[PDB]
């Protein structure tokens, strides 16, 4: 199946500013008979697709003059001439020269705004939930630009991948920024067992980690 | 004015069947294509078939043989969707979209389907509250093990100002967790009481939880 | 021609 591969994963943009967003497959998408089935659609949040340009280059009725497509063979671009608020949510390409038609993952076009560095704290679990058996240790990571982040847990010194949920906000509307939620969950006997609990934050803002850890015994 | 518009949101259990409806209005129904794309919450879109509305004749993606079936009811301008033997992973907004020389030009609105072995159940709310300190102080609350969703944290303090996040619950074992946060300056807790409210209308569960060292 | 295509 024929792969799509959206650049940037994230554009951030001034409203008013101009953006292009990239799309590549992985083969021509010139059908047989000369056409280019290359199309492209926007989605907001809990909405449906719609579409903007189709064929490469032609505007769908009802699309503002700011859409444009262009590009040939493998390589793609949308044009937005002048942002709007109206604009932002995911971008994404679709091809239907191949079977089966397969879609890119999604530019998300956002606010642009400064760097910066999480606020992170960590949290133990609470005797309420050892009562039941169990033990989360939550680490937020708070009001951080752009959304671009890894976090890492350590037990011990030694990493743990295993029972890791993470959770992220949308862009604030009030601040431009991103916040994450990132949950450890262990036994009540592992938790117990173990002495130290670090999370690790990488974040363009800093060359080190942020990290927050507590010792149990603590 | 031309429209296609789907059936409402689906919660069904592992092994149970659901079926989706599509109504297109606005063009004749038989001369394009219908197509079903499957969209996973936070995964990229993936095609699932179409149907020929005119002969009646499903086309299945390789990873939709099986358990899913296309089928018309011409008259009604309507396309169905049936999935059977329903699996978590089967969790999902579906979507129909119209085939017009070779594109997807006009979308339903979508179906949100969620599958989980669960019966409703309230949550479980544990305070996050740091445990041995500058001029702000972050505390939470971890909502954890309901179904289904709509939980709401409404925060309390002796703030006049704060700051709150809440963070998308995420679906583990036929189960939701979700988090919030607040922030208040650290003249304000621990010397005020801050407690979180956590509703649950679908099973009217209220836990109030005070945020204690 | 688009393997798509219900009517010619």
């Amino acid at each position: 199946d024929v792969v799509m591969t959206q650049t940037p994963l994230s554009l951030p943009v001034s409203l008013g500013d101009q953006a292009s967003i990239s799309c590549r497959s992985s083969q021509s998408l010139v059908y047989s008979n000369g056409n280019t089935y290359l199309d492209w659609f926007l989605q907001k949040p809990g909405q449906s697709p719609k579409l903007l340009i189709y064929k490469v280059s032609n505007r769908f009725s009802g699309v503002p003059d700011r859409f444009s497509g262009s590009g040939s063979g493998t390589d793609f671009t949308l044009k937005i001439s002048r942002v709007e608020a109206e604009d932002l949510g995911v971008y994404f390409c679709s091809q239907t020269t191949h079977v089966p038609p397969t879609f890119g993952g999604g530019t998300k076009l956002e606010i642009k705004r400064t760097v910066a560095a999480p606020s992170v704290f960590i949290f133990p679990p609470s005797d309420e939930q050892l009562k039941s058996g169990t033990a989360s240790v939550v680490c937020l990571l708070n009001n951080f630009y752009p959304r671009e982040a890894k976090v890492q847990w350590k037990v011990d010194n030694a990493l743990q991948s295993g029972n890791s949920q993470e959770s992220v906000t949308e862009q604030d509307s009030k601040d431009s920024t991103y916040s994450l939620s990132s949950t450890l969950t262990l036994s009540k006997a592992d938790y117990e067992k173990h002495k130290v609990y670090a999370c690790e934050v990488t974040h363009q803002g800093l060359s080190s980690p942020v990290t927050k850890s507590f010792n149990r015994g603590e | 004015q031309i429209q296609l518009v789907q059936s409402g949101p689906e919660l069904k259990k592992p092994g149970e069947t659901v079926k989706i409806s599509c109504k297109a209005s606005g063009y004749t129904f038989t001369t394009y294509a219908l197509n079903w794309v499957k969209q996973a919450p936070g995964k990229g879109l993936k095609w699932m078939g179409w149907i020929n509305t005119y002969s009646g004749v499903p086309t299945y993606a390789d990873d939709f043989k099986g358990r899913f079936a296309f089928s018309l009811e011409t008259s009604a301008s309507t396309a169905y969707l049936q999935i059977n033997n329903l699996k978590n992973a089967d969790t999902a907004t579906y979507f129909c979209a119209r085939g017009m020389s070779g594109t997807f030009d006009y979308w339903g609105q979508g179906t949100s389907l969620t599958v989980s072995s669960a019966k409703t159940t309230p949550p479980s709310v544990y305070p996050l509250a740091p445990g041995c300190t500058g001029s702000s102080v972050t505390l939470g609350c971890l909502v954890k093990g309901y179904f289904p969703e709509s939980v709401t944290v409404t925060w309390n303090s002796g703030s006049l100002s704060s700051s709150v996040h809440t963070f998308p619950a995420l679906l583990q074992s036929g189960l939701y967790t979700m988090s919030s946060s607040v922030t208040v300056p650290s003249s304000t807790w621990p010397s005020q009481t801050v407690t979180c409210s956590v509703a649950h209308p679908a099973s009217s569960t209220t836990v109030d939880k005070k945020i204690e060292p | 021609a688009h393997w798509m295509d219900q009517h010619f």
